[PDB]
């Protein structure tokens, strides 16, 4: 089944790209923390699952596009289109194997990644908040970020739109056999959605809005933008 | 059914390659598209199936103009395509490829799917490589399973480019029998090849293309009689 | 001449370098770059954010850029089977390692300036041991010698998994290389000089794999 | 000069494919290596040129046993190879490819390099595509410039795999004339093909391989007379 095949190749490259990002950023933090402060062997898993929660969907973009392009260069996607695949392979394959990989990142950030930084906080005691649930927000309403963490909770679909029209640009390319010259433009033209979507948030409040549809409009407009 | 193109054209960087190419195929018909190197066959196939943006022409199924509609909905309308360069899946096995293509067939259950897959592997004689991984086959079995995964979708019309590339002649005559038996089923096929002395034995009529100019068409005896194309393409 | 190797792989070099510099600044180029349009506009807010984090991520990602961009497209060359005829015209590994050291010394000048002339800028706009400048121009000088036989992908058993033995060896490098320099102290302070040896012991298992006799 | 292999063997995952394959070629000799699908031709070529680790055999140039010496020093000793799948450079142009290969030729200056490149582009008739970029050519010109960049190195021995893949017959007869003129120059060639009715017209003698078993060898009339291989491979 092409579902489990394209899931196999994207999962095997997506572990690679996630490792390549988070093991890099771990030593990014390691070099200046052991530059200034400090002592031997805790700093790596000091900050892993919150770095997973941060760098997951960008790694999803990069790995899904790069692996699907390396598969795509050898004409497999054009012959599976020739047999009769459509946007359905996108819809029920790459989504179907990528958003179950973001459900457990939501699980890691709801279940243990706040404790994943609590362990770092109470291990700070030898030296010298954008991660929460509804249990503070509805009293913050009486006390802004009124639905900003609500939008933070709502991201299996923002990553879906993030990835979807991005790899719609790699669903096509057919000038000769175009050889990955434009997967960089695909990740480029898809990268600006964090530039727009998170910053459309502060634009909602200035003229009066319900922030539910204030968050659901920029995520779903780009869902509707490129349904080829 | 009938697929017809009318005065196709395609170019890039000024160097035009296709001018006024037209073609006509009915349901249950074996038409051929021979021609010299760089004649325009695969680009004509690209304009038929909707790989490249066409500059002029009319792709129509005699009543529905699909000429600005892309490839996936064209294949859902029922054309079949085979790539010139090899395009098998490169981690699967052979039965994995065939059954995975046959999952899209929305007319029969999975026991008839594996039945049809067993029929196709028996009928191409690849059962003694049926569980080898895909990317490491040889060229003969690779082109043979290309033709298998192409024929497995059962379209109305089917387009091939060099189906005889790197194939031993016994399997060539085998594939000849398979395509003519599907002609007995009544399914129109379009073929481009270079082994002319095995291509002409199966084809009914044959368009001949030379640098956009559809310079000849007719029966095998007339296109062999043509001293023009014997100078241009046969030798 | 077949200089094409450096002309092709420098595209991947720059591509992976820019696409990995805009990542790791995603949560800054979203947050403060968006809040600056409405909230506050001085020059040294966006200039401060440009000055944030650029030297260490330059000096760390640009070696990664080299040994990952030299892995990517040169492995595409291996798996499209082109070195099997390039190789088969009287060449050897010498031409690939010569092209690798040429592109590595072409990036050695930027790997030199982003420390030597980014240091005083780091002091002035970040306050707001000298063997290290040889080891850093050496660690780009070694990956061009290290990854050229390590991802030597066969046409019939090919994969992208080959990046793991080229990244974890750099990680076992760079966990140790900077930790041994946090030992000791600042400038004329003196830790152990085994950092004079870990570079050499990596040159050893670079050059054996490049020999293969 | 003479290249000779003695009882080659190669296997993987238990399924053996090559057993006791031997071959013999002299300087100035056209030997062929026909066979059905998965016979072992490209693996035999791999063991000759030193792509795969051989399990048994003796690659020797009749006086120097190079059978455990890798490919680049083998090509410096003077064998020539052409890959089965297409392996052109994928950003260069045609003249760029040819002159870049001719830079390695350590016998003549660059004006004779561009002279020889002009001779080869004239002699394959690719001057009207000589400045197109590499990866976007068609299959005929791609295989033609493969044969060009292979012949440009001038080795003593040269190995081809399917040199007639996707080529129109006029250029086929052209390449036939080129290789037989280099046989008049006295350079031994080894050929694997599937177009037998054009392959037998040029070859002197022909080894025939079926699943490791070198079941036949001899003149074209005897290997066409063989009712065994007419059952096995011809049909």
């Amino acid at each position: 089944v092409l579902d489990r095949y394209i899931g196999k190749t994207i999962f095997t490259t997506i572990m690679m790209t996630l490792f390549m990002l988070v093991s890099l950023s771990g030593i990014i933090k390691f070099v200046d923390q052991l530059k200034k402060a400090g002592g031997a062997g805790m700093y790596t898993l000091l900050s892993v699952p919150k770095d997973v929660q941060i760098f997951f969907p960008m790694a999803a973009l990069l790995g899904a596009l790069l692996g699907l392009g390396m598969l795509a260069q050898r004409s497999e996607l054009v012959v599976m289109q020739a047999s009769g695949f459509t946007r359905m392979q996108v819809a029920l394959s790459v989504m179907k194997t990528a958003i179950p990989l973001v459900l457990l990142t939501m699980a890691i950030g709801e279940w243990v990644a706040p404790q994943g930084e609590q362990m770092a906080r109470n291990y700070r005691a030898q030296a010298m908040p954008d991660a929460l649930s509804i249990s503070g927000l509805h009293n913050y309403v009486k006390y802004r970020y009124q639905l900003n963490m609500w939008s933070k909770i709502f991201q299996p679909l923002s990553v879906a739109v993030m990835m979807l029209m991005a790899l719609s640009f790699i669903f096509g390319p057919l000038r000769s056999v175009p050889m990955g010259v434009r997967v960089v433009t695909g990740i480029s033209f898809g990268f600006v959605f964090y530039v727009l979507d998170q910053i459309f948030g502060p634009l909602t409040l200035v003229y009066g809005i319900p922030p539910i549809i204030g968050a659901l409009l920029p995520s779903a407009s780009f869902f509707l933008i490129s349904l080829w | 059914a009938t697929l017809t193109a009318k005065n196709l054209a395609k170019a890039y960087k000024g160097r035009r390659v296709v001018e006024d190419v037209s073609l006509t195929v009915n349901s249950g018909e074996i038409v051929g598209l021979l021609g010299p190197n760089g004649a325009g066959k695969t680009t004509t196939f690209y304009m038929v199936v909707g790989i490249v943006p066409r500059d002029a022409g009319n792709i129509i199924i005699d009543d529905d103009d699909i000429s600005l509609l892309p490839l996936h909905a064209r294949a859902r309308r029922g054309i079949g395509y085979l790539p010139q360069e090899a395009s098998i899946f490169r981690r699967l096995s052979v039965y994995d490829n065939l059954m995975a293509v046959l999952q899209i067939r929305d007319d029969l259950s999975a026991e008839q799917r594996e039945d049809r897959a067993n029929e196709l592997m028996e009928e191409f004689h690849i059962e003694h490589l049926r569980d080898s991984m895909g990317q490491s086959l040889s060229g003969g079995e690779r082109r043979r399973v290309e033709i298998a995964r192409a024929l497995a979708a059962n379209p109305k019309f089917i387009l091939l480019d060099e189906p005889f590339a790197g194939v031993d002649p016994i399997s060539v005559i085998d594939i000849k029998r398979i395509i003519e038996h599907l002609r007995d089923s009544g399914l129109g096929v379009l073929i481009t090849d270079h082994n002319v002395r095995e291509t002409l034995a199966v084809c009914e009529r044959a368009y001949i293309v030379s640098q956009g100019h559809l310079i000849a068409h007719g029966t095998p005896t007339e296109i062999l009689q043509d001293e023009h194309v014997k100078r241009v393409y046969l030798g | 001449i077949i200089r094409y190797l450096v002309r092709e792989t420098l595209k991947s070099q720059l591509a992976i370098l820019f696409i990995l510099l805009l990542i790791f600044f995603c949560q800054k180029l979203v947050r403060i770059l968006g809040a600056a349009v409405d909230g506050d506009i001085p020059a040294n807010l966006v200039l401060s954010l440009l000055g944030l984090g650029v030297p260490e991520m330059a000096q760390l990602i640009l070696p990664l850029s080299l040994f990952l961009g030299l892995l990517m497209t040169l492995g595409k060359l291996y798996t499209e089977s082109e070195i099997t005829v390039m190789h088969a015209c009287g060449l050897s590994k010498a031409v690939l390692v010569k092209a690798a050291m040429i592109l590595a010394v072409f990036t050695a000048i930027v790997a030199a300036v982003n420390v030597m002339w980014a240091g005083p800028w780091s002091s002035r706009h970040q306050d707001e041991e000298l063997n290290w400048r040889i080891t850093l121009v050496f660690t780009v000088f070694m990956m061009a010698l290290m990854v050229v036989p390590l991802s030597v992908v066969n046409p019939r058993q090919g994969r992208v998994l080959s990046m793991l033995p080229a990244m974890l060896l750099y990680l076992l490098f760079f966990l140790i290389q900077t930790s041994l320099k946090s030992n000791g102290g600042k400038g004329k302070l003196d830790p152990t000089l085994w950092m004079w040896t870990v570079n050499l012991i990596y040159l050893a298992l670079a050059i054996v794999l490049n020999l293969w006799d």
